[PDB]
């Protein structure tokens, strides 16, 4: 056992106890390390950057979720803390050098270099911040650290910087006439193509700093979530376009034909995995407008009444199927975020930020712990783009729909709400009749590709 | 088979809604939850001697998703429409959350209960007169709960489960 220094001259020397750091009975499963639960904020940084061993989850874990209980300013200082060890007040002198100093001094250099590469927005947000941590490694002398202070130098620089996809389809609409674009004219193949596009773009710029601590939900959401609104908004228009569409077509042969081809866009969604396009479909049939149109779904072909079931049955029992279906497939796929902004917020609401012992305040990182995973697991599919062509016009008129208009939210629901009467009456009221209002053929191309 | 009752919370995001049904899950005396589970969202109880379950439907967090509401509300037999009673704009949205439900079961008569979520040590700015009054417009309960201490959750559920079993 070694000898570190006094609890007065370094406060990372102090003992383990039931009052400072708690663990879960289990082990790190690949790395044989304990899984902590618990801790003041010294017990943590101590472990953050522990002698014995490297620990990247949890480095990972703390860095991801650190500013619920510490600000940036406050672990940098804590950091530099840790680096400045004393010596104790020969053999025992020689051996703490190169068991204790050496491995603490190059974890802190670890931790400010996944700090700068992974969370470099606390340095964007507060220049005073980097203006220290360029300071701290620029004090840093040392042979066996000169290799990793140099690496950190270079990702600070790089930051304050800053085989075949298949044939486009084409349908009525030809290459260049955007005025004739719209969704029928458009070849439902592309349309749902250049959706998971955007889609997996919006999907795949969303960062941890928009959902640790449920900041979508804020008053300050617009500042801090951008990405992630910007998803959600894309979704919500994409839904009420779909209703739009169909009950704005008065006529029931052509709003089954329209209903039709967004089934078709639904299969194509299901193909590419991009269960957000999938849900925008789903969340368009049960909307109150659509859902009551049952002259319409009758006159739909039996095989896309089954297709838009299975679809439905993905959200039933708390996304039961969704869930299990997700799990199984690999990317490219588009998730659908909800349950993630869900799942965070309950995580963070639903376990306490302190855990008491013997009168002690102990950080509750198990729950920072279990945020972290689902971030992780949101991170997991961004990694993995499609092999699909984007089409610039097609891409900038999903880009730029707007089927609210100026309208507020409840005046567009209670019109789409009142078309839906209009063309489909409540019982005992007959089904009028109403003019057709396209002048170009109805029949679909289908969801195959036309060449090979 | 013992009854088994879907109920879904609505609400105004960001007053801490999520709190009355996780602490009506979560044992009295626990405070460890993991959302990620079927036992989360679903408990077992005895109401007025007879036995049920209770699945409980809470988005807490997918408020932005607007067009997904009439979705998520089809699947309940019984709502709770909570506000936060120091926020007076999740009051006066409760009009705008009970009226889409109505549009949504097709009906007049919904089982339902109003919330009214003491949900942090800021000013109250809703009084229980104002929200009694708005309840007794809509014929139906009014009920107030405390995330602090778990005063008034299994009330607030309890009477849904009895608006339910009455209707
Ligand atoms: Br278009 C359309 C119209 C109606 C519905 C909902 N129905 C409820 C029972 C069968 C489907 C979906 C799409
Ligand atoms: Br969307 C929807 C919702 C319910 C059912 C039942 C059969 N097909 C459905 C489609």
């Amino acid at each position: 056992q070694m000898r570190l220094p006094s609890a007065d001259v370094y406060r990372f020397a102090e003992p383990d106890s039931e009052e400072n750091i708690i663990f879960e009975e289990n082990m790190q499963p690949k790395a044989g390390i304990p899984i902590i639960k618990a801790g003041t904020v010294i017990k943590l940084i101590e472990r953050l950057t522990y002698h014995m061993y490297a620990d990247p989850n949890f480095v990972r874990t703390f860095l991801t979720t650190y500013r619920s209980f510490c600000k940036p300013q406050e672990l940098l200082s804590l950091i530099i803390e840790r680096f400045e060890i004393p010596e104790p007040e020969s053999a025992e002198l020689k051996r703490f050098r190169k068991e204790y100093i050496q491995p603490v001094q190059l974890r802190v250099l670890n931790v400010c270099r996944h700090w700068v590469e992974h969370h470099f927005y606390d340095f964007e947000r507060d220049a005073y911040l980097l203006q220290r941590m360029e300071e701290f490694i620029g004090t840093v002398r040392g042979k066996a650290m000169k290799k990793w202070v140099e690496s950190i130098t270079k990702i600070i620089q790089r930051k304050k910087i800053a085989s075949s996809p298949p044939t486009v389809e084409w349908h009525i609409s030809r290459p260049g006439h955007i005025e004739t674009f719209d969704l029928l004219t458009l070849h439902p193949i592309e349309i749902a193509r250049q959706l998971t596009l955007l889609e997996s773009d919006l999907y795949r710029a969303v960062q941890p700093s928009e959902l640790v601590g449920s900041v979508w939900t804020k008053e300050d959401k617009e500042i801090n979530s951008p990405n992630l609104l910007k998803m959600i908004r894309h979704t919500t228009n994409l839904t009420l376009w779909f209703e739009k569409c169909i009950v704005e077509t008065e006529n029931l042969e052509e709003r089954v034909a329209v209903v039709s081809r967004i089934i078709e866009i639904l299969q194509v969604f299901q193909e590419l995995n991009n269960f957000n396009g999938v849900l925008e479909v789903v969340s368009a049939m049960n909307s109150s407008p659509v859902y009551r149109l049952d002259h319409t779904f009758e006159q739909i072909p039996s095989r896309q009444k089954k297709i838009l079931e299975e679809a439905h049955e993905l959200s039933e029992d708390h996304y039961k199927k969704y869930l299990a279906k997700l799990r199984s497939i690999n990317p490219p796929c588009v998730p659908f975020f909800g349950i993630y902004l869900t799942n965070i917020l309950k995580t963070e609401e639903g376990n306490p930020e302190v855990l008491k012992r013997h009168g002690k305040e102990l950080i509750n990182f198990s729950k920072r712990r279990k945020v972290a995973e689902i971030t992780g697991e949101i991170q997991q599919y961004q990694n993995q783009p499609y092999c699909l062509r984007v089409e610039s016009d097609i891409k900038r008129f999903f880009e730029n729909l707007n089927p609210m208009g100026n309208s507020m939210e409840k005046e567009f629901t209670d019109y789409l709400f009142n078309k839906s009467l209009e063309i489909e009456p409540r019982n005992p009221k007959p089904l009028p009749r109403f003019p057709k209002k396209y002048s170009y053929p109805l029949k679909s191309p289908g969801v195959r590709p036309s060449n090979p | 088979h013992m009854t088994e009752y879907k109920l879904v919370v609505v609400g105004a995001g960001g007053v801490g809604k999520s709190a009355l049904t996780i602490q009506l899950i979560q044992n009295h005396f626990v405070d460890e939850y993991d959302p990620t589970i079927e036992d989360s969202y679903r408990k077992q109880v005895v109401i007025d001697g007879e036995t049920c379950l209770l699945d409980i439907l809470d988005t807490a967090g997918q408020e932005e998703y607007s067009a997904m509401r009439d979705q998520y509300m089809r699947t309940g037999e019984g709502f709770l429409c909570v506000f936060a009673i120091n926020n007076t704009k999740s009051f006066e949205d409760i009009h705008q959350y009970r009226e889409q439900i109505k549009r949504v079961k097709d009906s007049d008569d919904v089982p339902m209960v109003l919330v009214g979520n003491k949900c942090d040590l800021a000013a109250r700015t809703v009084e229980s007169r104002q929200a009694q009054d708005l309840a007794r417009s809509y014929g139906i309960p009014y009920i107030e709960t405390s995330a602090k201490t778990r005063q008034g959750v299994e009330d607030a559920f309890y009477t849904l489960v009895r608006e339910i079993r009455q209707h």
